[PDB]
């Protein structure tokens, strides 16, 4: 274990950025849509407490920007589940 | 050959309005869809620019607020026609 051709799995991405060691890496980003109350869980931040801030932030600004996004669709309907894999041991990001 | 009991087709409702003598009214709004282009025509509407602009400005809404009414059905491929029909004869609305 830790990007292939073709397209994902909705909610499926990769990104890249630097490591706390300051050294760029691959990371894979999945999130797993139910039926729910509008929560998210967290799995895969290398338990880190800015990992943690970072997608707290994240699910609050899509909270605020709803409408301009989803057009429609009621984010509090729906439960998150985000999880983050490490893909060259490059270290959390 | 004023409300028949029964589901009425679609596109066809009833509202009730104070005319240009403020007084009460009846006006059944009859709409036509068509496969087109998006463009609105209308009728039956006692000769007033008022309704006409609140034609425009609902059909404009509609336009801007497909996805969370209509749910996937695109508002551009279709034309649509409303006219007014006055079964009081208490004045323009």
């Amino acid at each position: 274990q830790g990007i292939p051709e073709g397209p994902a799995k909705p909610g499926f991405l990769y990104t890249i950025g630097l490591s706390n060691k300051g050294m760029p890496g691959l990371y894979r980003l999945e999130l797993q849509v139910t039926k729910g109350s509008g929560k998210l869980a967290t799995s895969g931040l290398w338990n880190s407490s800015s990992a943690k801030e970072q997608v707290k932030i994240a699910f609050d600004y899509f909270k605020a920007n709803a409408s301009r996004i989803s057009g429609g669709s009621k984010v509090m309907e729906h439960d998150f589940h985000l999880h983050v894999v490490e893909l060259q041991n490059t270290g959390p990001l | 050959q004023l409300i028949p009991e029964g589901p009425a087709k679609p596109g066809f409702l009833y509202t009730i309005g104070l005319s240009n003598k403020g007084m009460p009214g009846l006006y059944r709004l009859e709409l036509q869809v068509t496969k087109g282009s998006g463009k609105l025509a209308t009728s039956g509407l006692w000769n007033s620019s008022s309704a006409k602009e609140q034609v425009k400005i609902a059909f404009d809404y509609f336009k801007a607020n497909a996805s969370r009414i209509s749910g996937g059905s695109k508002v551009m491929e279709h034309d649509f026609h409303l006219h007014v029909v006055e079964l009081q004869n208490t004045g323009p609305l």
